[PDB]
């Protein structure tokens, strides 16, 4: 099941993590500069596979974006890398254009989508159609 | 290419010849060796200090990798008798490529340097700059001197060079010299004045840049402990000022301690006083420690140095605690049985242990003194918890500190060398401590009659060593001064 | 002797790279890059080593000049190196800047070729024979710097000068100079120590060359003793209660009435928990600035054998008033229009045997500048 | 919309260097509490800007302390937006209070009988995302009443079963299991493909875990199975991704096989094989998407139906089949492909019916590391060699391995050297053999080896009687090189210090030369090291009083006697003092021999 | 200030 969530820029600033069992602030953190470290050293001619420790982590790169997923030892990776493309995707075709702005000032918006499709470590929803028909319906009410 | 770049090399120009030759002394490849042996003989021998200087250099690229070869010892006599050239810039590159070949050793190296060719390398000293003079310098730390003429007619051509490069080049002229005073120190008195003219160009060197004074204050410090004679009483000049890099201000108060006299407790004290309210953690265990340094080099630091430590103990900070414990503990293996009414303060502030070493002071201290503590046992009792995961060296140190106070008081420590022997014996991987348990075992259980001849017998004082480092280990140091050796304290034998 | 050579700026991206020699890798720069401008451990030394890798480091900028090799060369020769290729980099484009840096790659590429092979540095040298001047004219330029820990009960505790001689000739052919100043060590001063630019003839000691074209360096001094002292600070220190302070600062201009200072600074210490303060002037301005605990008053001119001061009521907060405030010492900052260390000149002989003009025809030019080093006064 | 959250996050993003922001954060906190604390606290704009404004600030890497009754009062709302900004605030800050935990149960408990997707599921979601233990306890079997007989928003579904399956996760010993799997073993078959895979998820964890309770869906399941792999073209666009129809339930159901044994079902097996057919025959013709993305999701499908193959174990032939594929992806461009089929190739390697296949790859497996250049396949395929390792095996592989490890970096080094001591331990044939390869490896490496590995060397070596006498010769033969490691002086030492008596016949191997070794080595040594060479020495005067003499001058240096050191000095003053008797009955009777290590 | 020398 999932562990947790970090997209990073390539500076390391941390824009959002988000995570599912009981953990404390400092381990936390300091997973987030190794993770990091692991991270920026790579380049696209790389398979999008990595074991660290107990823990495997796959990250997808758009642009100047790092995208990392922390996960357990027995899932099944690509079909989280085909999510998390589909989560860009739909991120993509929702603002008519995606850019680093749109997480920056619309994060509310961020994880009310996350939160419709990402709980308790699980995928939850991956019809786009119908995330999109949510989407519609809830930000029409206020 | 390589057929384009032998054609380069016969081109009239000498610079499309000499890019040729640089180009090809790059590349690394199985073949380009054989290929360029031809070429490159006639590119040493022509007419030009640039054609020659990039073959010499080109050659020492050569003989790195896959040659062996005749034809590379050919190469490495005409460079030999290319020391005889009227370049500054062409000798100093061949003697360069010849202290790099030198480095690949089979015991065959450097190949030269006889009288001629000292008084040829003086005269390039004269006419080279920079680096030929470095190159110069660190081949000539190889030769083994004769007699007195040459190493005095030598040290004359050297002692000038106050030079333009400074750091490197006077750097390397020291290690030289350092490396040729083997004669006795009151000779015809060329020895004392050139004790005294070096402190003036040490001295010079803590005006450039922090990391430049960091790596001079590395040799000074490596220097002092070789000989402290010879900045005897400036001791006033390398005071810390308030905004050094960290590093400096350790190692300038580590030579602080090196240079104080009887003259020096006053301003010492003080000067360790204002450091001490520094926040840095480090800065101040090394200013207690210096403290307890100071106390050790003389008899009225001693006394000051113990209440100041006192005082610092009733600061109730934890680490400076346990450092100002290692400190009584050496002081008290230098003075002893003098200070033992602080012991009970120590036993007060023994809760604050929570360093392995500082934990082992305490267990060797109320080992000592058991005659003075009738609680120390339950406390040593206390620390009988922890056999394994409390490091080797606390059980070591436990074990000896037990077996001592067993056999100055029997009456009541009997079940317990009992067990910890049975431990030691049962639980040991560490095979020396199971032999180090048997052996006691085998001794105690022979009698403490000739016990207490080995254990009780008195051990020998200190006698003012503080900090002190091993003698061949400096010795080797003194022949690589100016290199990352001295600043990295350990030798090439640690890395290659 | 070094392979790679890499260098960064201050966002950490690799600018230019190159390296010499097979045994550095690009695991070597991406440790630079986390382990010094991502590791949050500050405290460090000027050069580090791992896993058998040596890391050499400076900052100048906003650039990092990273050097890395495997064998135990000297690094004062290697810094030196560094030091020539940062200040030529300097001397070619001017402001050392990202952009500036970048816009330079032919120029990076043919001087990392030329100036260095494989880890080695390759390169009468300081006047040619056709110059000529009409009009034959030197510049001096006295350039002393001026180093002072004051005590609070009125001694000296450290005094010690760094000087270095400025001069700008323009004269025609090949000048043969002997230098004349108060060497006798009646005017006279004492030389401590001394270095010398390459075309100084060892052959009291003068100074006998044929100068470099243009401004050069002729030699480099230090002076420790005999040195005149610019100023005296008189510092007052007083506790009001726990909530004030009353300190006023009075310092001495200890040199000539007819000489006028020119931009004189003094730093008051203040505690962090100061409330409040208020800026008393006779002279000048006076600002306090309660951010970095500092008040300032600013002196435009005051001439020698003269007296300032400033009035100041330091409003203390009150806070855990055991640990007693540690005193900083008084620090000055201050340009002087003479010498410290009381050099002067005899003369300068400067003659030109080849060309058929005397001595008259050199226009020569004298000054002194004087700065302030490290100038403070515990309290 | 909204403005002052987009002004406040434009004017302290675009700020200088730290100390900057800081200020400007302490002016806000100022303003900030100044508006909460006194003021009056509006309901919407204000109170919404200001919480989201302090969100904002916390994720920037600085904390919120006040306006948590405060942020409960966005929850007790009529507005959608400011519950759900009060919900956000409190499922990120989470502190330790008790007051706080029963308002959001008064709250959750009151929102939770709504009628609409947004309430039940701003409820669950809290519940979910973050957990605790009362409000865990107060919806132990009122999820279940969401999800027994009763049919809520499609949606609502998922989150009720998602967060059930959390609550689980947290409280396994608080779920009753009560009479309620009919209705989960009958939605299966539900058309809304997001409602199957919640109940999927939840079905895998509690049958995996209670086998007995879901044994009625598998043919079910299975069924679905054979219609999803072969719907249409268009059956359920809305849950198709790049031409590929639903691989994650696919995928998932496979997954959920994998918790029983092979199915008794004649139909529902045969049902499955053809399945597995059809998934080979269609990944048999080219892709029909040239976007990776297909081929991506058309071998996860692949690969999760080889994993339920190899656990379940059917079929020989199949075995095979699969094994050739994964070697075709041996060698496969893609490198994630690589990476997927070496890792199934690990697991395929326990079938016994395709481990002679396997065996028969060994060698592409060794060629597949050396010409990786790419790392991680090198331990993965050092794992593989650790799986299939037998005697010879166990000898082949640590020839190439530790070839492989003079070809390792820097870490990656000491745990294979980790590996190779056990599997040494555990496979040792010859014990020379096994000396002989714990020499070569701290030839290799020495620096990164272990404390405890020459422990157990010592004590094998101690407990194997005969080779002893090799092995000292061997030590003393290897001690000779120019370049010494200071842990081969440890070893060594110890070694020839105990069974010196063996080799000090042979002249080139005399008692004087190996206390000239030994004193040689001397100054290169750490002070436990040298503890440890004089205690040899002192045992070394037990082995042969012939060269005592020299030993008694060469510890009588002022260097030990008043050495700086506690425990030097001491082991100094004991051997000097028994020396000094040598009565030779105490120095033979305390300096035994030392009986044999036994196994911890 | 330069001053004749």
């Amino acid at each position: 099941m999932i562990r947790f969530i970090l997209i990073q820029n390539r500076a390391g600033k941390t824009r959002l993590a988000k995570w599912y069992m009981q953990f404390d602030d400092d381990e936390k953190q300091k997973l987030i500069e190794e993770v990091h470290a692991v991270v920026t050293v790579r380049d696209a001619k790389h398979t999008n596979f990595v074991e660290f420790r107990n823990f495997k982590i796959i990250y997808r790169r758009y642009a100047g974006l790092y995208f990392c997923i922390c996960v357990d030892v027995n899932d099944n990776n690509l079909a989280y890398l085909e999510a998390i493309h589909n989560f860009v995707e739909v991120l993509n075709e929702y603002f008519h254009n995606v850019c680093e702005l749109d997480l920056v000032f619309n994060f509310y918006k961020v994880y009310t989508v996350v939160d419709e499709m990402f709980l308790a470590g699980e995928i939850r929803e991956t019809s786009q159609t119908k995330v999109l028909k949510q989407l519609l319906m809830l930000q029409s009410l206020e | 290419a390589v057929n384009s770049f032998v054609k380069d090399c016969e081109d009239p120009n000498p610079l499309i010849r000499a890019l040729a030759v640089r180009t090809m002394g790059c590349i690394r490849v199985d073949k380009i060796t054989e290929y360029l042996c031809e070429p490159l003989r006639k590119c040493l021998k022509d007419e030009d200090p640039y054609v020659r200087k990039t073959a010499a250099v080109c050659v020492a690229k050569l003989h790195d990798i896959n040659a062996q070869m005749v034809e590379d010892q050919g190469f490495l006599d005409s460079l030999r008798d290319l020391i005889a050239d009227s370049n500054p810039m062409v000798v100093a590159n061949a003697v360069a490529a010849l202290s790099e070949i030198s480095e690949s050793h089979p015991n065959s190296n450097l190949l030269d340097l006889n009288p001629q060719n000292i008084n040829k390398l003086l005269t390039a000293l004269n006419e080279c700059t920079e680096w030929g003079q470095i190159f110069i310098l660190d081949c000539l730390s190889n030769y083994n001197p004769k007699d007195d003429r040459e190493a005095q007619s030598i040290c004359e051509r050297v002692t000038p060079r106050l030079s333009h490069a400074n750091s490197a080049v006077v750097l390397s002229a020291v290690k030289v010299l350092m490396k040729f005073l083997e004669l006795l120190p009151k000779d015809s008195d060329y020895y004392n004045m050139l004790l005294k003219k070096l402190a003036p160009p040490l001295v010079t060197l803590l005006s450039g840049e922090p990391e430049v004074q960091y790596v001079a204050l590395r040799n000074i410090n490596l220097i002092v402990q070789k000989r402290p004679e010879i900045l005897k009483q400036e001791i006033k000049v390398f005071f810390v000022k308030y905004n050094d890099p960290i590093y400096v201000k350790l190692e300038k108060l580590d030579i602080m301690i090196r240079l104080a006299s009887q003259a020096n407790i006053a301003q010492v004290l003080a000067e360790l006083k204002e450091y001490a309210t520094e926040v840095d953690v480090d800065f101040v265990r090394k200013a207690v420690r210096a403290i307890g340094r100071c106390a050790i080099k003389v008899e009225q630091s001693a006394e000051r140095c113990v209440s100041t430590l006192l005082d610092l103990i009733q600061t109730k900070v934890n680490y400076v605690v346990q450092e100002a414990i290692v400190v009584i503990r050496d002081i008290f293996r230098k003075y002893p049985n003098k200070y033992e009414s602080i012991i009970a303060t120590l036993c007060e502030n023994l809760d604050s242990l929570d360093e392995p070493d500082a934990r082992a002071a305490m267990i060797w201290i109320v080992g000592e003194y058991a005659e003075r503590i009738d609680n120390a046992d339950e406390l040593l009792e206390s620390f009988l918890e922890g056999f394994h995961d409390e490091s080797t060296q606390v059980q070591l140190t436990l074990l000896t500190a037990i077996v001592k106070l067993f056999l100055k008081k029997p009456s009541e420590t009997q079940e317990l060398v009992q067990q910890v022997l049975s431990l030691a014996t049962q639980d040991s991987d560490n095979p020396d401590l199971r032999d180090r348990g048997y052996i006691y075992w085998r001794l105690l259980s022979t009698d403490p009659v000739t016990a207490k001849e080995v254990v009780l017998s008195e051990k020998p004082l200190i006698s003012e060593e503080t900090d002190l480092i091993e003698p061949t280990l400096l010795d080797e140091l003194i022949c690589h001064i100016g290199s990352l050796a001295s600043v990295y304290h350990k030798p090439p034998n640690a890395f290659v | 002797m070094i392979g790679g050579l890499f260098i960064y700026n201050h966002k950490g991206e690799v600018l230019i790279s190159r390296v010499y020699r097979d045994d550095i890798g690009r695991n070597a720069v991406d440790a630079f890059r986390v382990n010094v401008i991502h590791a949050r451990q500050q405290v460090r030394s000027p050069v580090t080593n791992i896993a058998r890798t040596s890391f050499f480091h400076v900052k100048r900028s906003n650039i990092w000049l990273a050097a890395v090799t495997k064998q135990n060369v000297n690094a004062a020769m290697v810094f030196e190196f560094l030091y020539k290729m940062c200040d030529v980099m300097a001397a070619y484009f001017g402001k050392i800047s990202e952009e500036n840096i970048k816009n330079n790659f032919v120029l990076i590429y043919e001087l990392l070729d030329e100036i260095l092979d494989f880890g080695y540095p390759q390169n009468i040298g300081w006047r040619r024979e056709g110059i000529k001047y009409r009009r034959n004219e030197l510049f001096l330029d006295v350039l002393e710097s001026v180093n002072l820990l004051m005590s609070p009960q009125g001694q000296v505790l450290s005094a010690h000068v760094s000087g270095r001689v400025v001069m700008k000739s323009y004269l025609s052919g090949m000048p043969e100079c002997k230098f004349g100043m108060n060497d006798k060590i009646k005017q006279s001063i004492a030389i401590d120590d001394c270095t010398f630019h390459q075309c100084v003839r060892l052959s009291e000691r003068s100074i006998s060359f044929i100068p470099p074209d243009g401004e050069f360096e002729l030699m480099r001094y230090r002076t420790t003793k005999d040195i005149i002292l610019p100023f005296r600070v008189i510092p007052l220190v007083r506790e009001v209660g726990r909530t004030k302070l009353e300190v006023k600062v009075v310092i001495k201009s200890n040199f000539k009435p007819s000489l006028l200072a020119q931009k004189i600074e003094v730093r008051i210490p203040t505690p962090l928990n100061t409330s409040g303060v208020q800026v008393i002037c006779m002279k000048g301005k006076a600002k306090y600035k309660a951010s970095e605990n500092a008040i300032v008053w600013k002196i435009k001119r005051m001439a020698g054998m003269k007296e300032s001061q400033i009035s100041a009521e330091i409003e203390l907060l009150p806070t855990n008033d055991k640990k007693k405030w540690a005193r900083p010492p008084i620090s000055m900052n201050f340009e002087v229009p003479f010498a410290p260390s009381g050099l002067k000149v005899r003369y300068l002989k400067v003659f030109e045997p080849k060309l058929n003009y005397s001595d008259h025809d050199v226009i020569k030019w004298v000054r002194y500048i004087g700065r302030s080093g490290i100038y403070e006064t515990r309290c | 919309g909204m403005r002052g959250l987009a002004v406040f996050i434009s004017d302290i993003r675009n700020c200088k260097s730290k100390e900057a922001e800081i200020k400007r954060i302490n002016k806000e906190l100022a303003n900030i509490r100044s508006k909460f604390k006194g003021d009056k606290a509006l309901d919407g704009y204000s109170k919404k800007k200001y919480v989201c404004k302090l969100l904002f600030i916390f994720l920037l890497g600085h904390d919120i302390d006040f306006g948590h009754m405060e942020a409960v009062n966005l929850l007790s709302s009529n507005r959608y937006t400011e519950k759900q900004i009060g919900y956000l605030f409190i499922s990120v800050l989470v502190n330790s209070n008790s007051e706080l935990i029963r308002l959001i149960n008064n709250a959750i408990k009151n929102d939770l009988a709504s009628r609409n997707p947004t309430f039940m599921g701003l409820a669950l979601h809290c519940i979910a995302n973050v957990g605790s233990r009362e409000m865990a306890e107060a919806f132990a079997g009122e999820i279940p009443k969401i999800l027994v007989a009763g049919d809520t928003m499609d949606s609502v579904k998922q989150s009720a079963a998602l967060c059930l399956l959390r609550l689980y996760r947290t409280s396994p010993d608080l779920v009753p299991m009560g009479d309620w799997t009919s209705r989960v073993v009958h939605l299966l078959n539900d058309q809304h493909l997001g409602v199957v895979t919640a109940a999927t998820s939840l079905i895998t964890t509690l049958a995996q875990k209670n086998p007995e309770e879901f044994k009625t869906s598998v043919s079910l399941a299975v069924s679905r199975l054979s219609r999803i792999v072969t719907s249409a073209s268009t059956d359920l666009q809305d849950y198709t991704y790049y031409f590929v129809p639903a691989p994650w339930l696919s995928v998932k159901l496979l997954r959920l096989l994998q918790c029983y044994p092979p199915p008794e079902d004649p139909a529902v097996r045969g049902r499955l094989t053809e399945c597995l057919e059809t998934i080979l025959n269609k990944a048999q013709e080219p892709p029909k998407s040239k976007k990776v993305q297909h081929s991506n999701a058309k071998n996860a499908v692949l690969f999760e139906a080889i994993s339920l193959i190899i656990h379940h174990d059917s079929e020989p032939n199949l075995l095979v089949r699969a094994c050739n594929q994964l070697g075709q992806f041996l060698q496969h461009r893609e490198t994630n492909l690589r990476y997927l089929a070496l890792e199934s190739m690990c697991t395929l390697a326990s079938s016994e019916f395709s481990h002679e296949a396997v065996k028969t790859h060994i060698e592409t497996v060794i060629n597949a590391l050396k010409t990786e250049r790419d790392v991680s396949v090198r331990q993965r395929a050092v794992d593989l060699l650790y799986a299939m390792c037998d005697r010879s095996n166990a000898q082949q592989i640590v020839a190439e391995m530790l070839s492989y490890l003079e070809t390792a970096d820097y870490s990656i080094r000491e745990e294979i050297v980790l590996k190779v001591a056990i599997l040494a331990e555990k496979y040792a044939v010859d014990y020379t053999w096994y000396v002989d390869t714990i020499l070569n490896l701290i030839r290799i490496a020495g620096d990164y080896v272990s404390e405890e590995v020459w422990y157990r060397v010592i004590q094998i070596v101690i407990n194997r009687d005969d080779v002893q006498g090799y092995a000292a010769k061997t030590v003393f033969e290897a001690l000779q090189a120019p370049a010494c490691h200071e842990n081969l002086v440890k070893v060594g030492g110890y070694i020839l210090g105990e069974f010196g008596n063996l080799i000090a016949g042979d002249p080139r191997s005399s008692p004087l030369i190996q206390f000239n070794l030994l004193h040689s080595k001397f100054h290169l040594c750490s002070v436990p090291t040298r503890a440890l060479l004089l205690s040899t020495y002192i045992k070394f005067v037990n082995l042969f009083p012939e060269v005592k003499a020299t030993i008694q001058d060469v510890l009588r240096s002022d260097s030990q006697l008043k050495n700086a050191d506690v425990e030097l000095q001491q082991r100094a003053v004991e051997y000097l003092r028994l020396s000094t008797v040598a009565s030779t009955d105490i120095l033979a009777t305390v300096l035994e021999e030392m009986p044999p290590f036994p196994e911890r | 200030d330069y001053q004749r020398l």
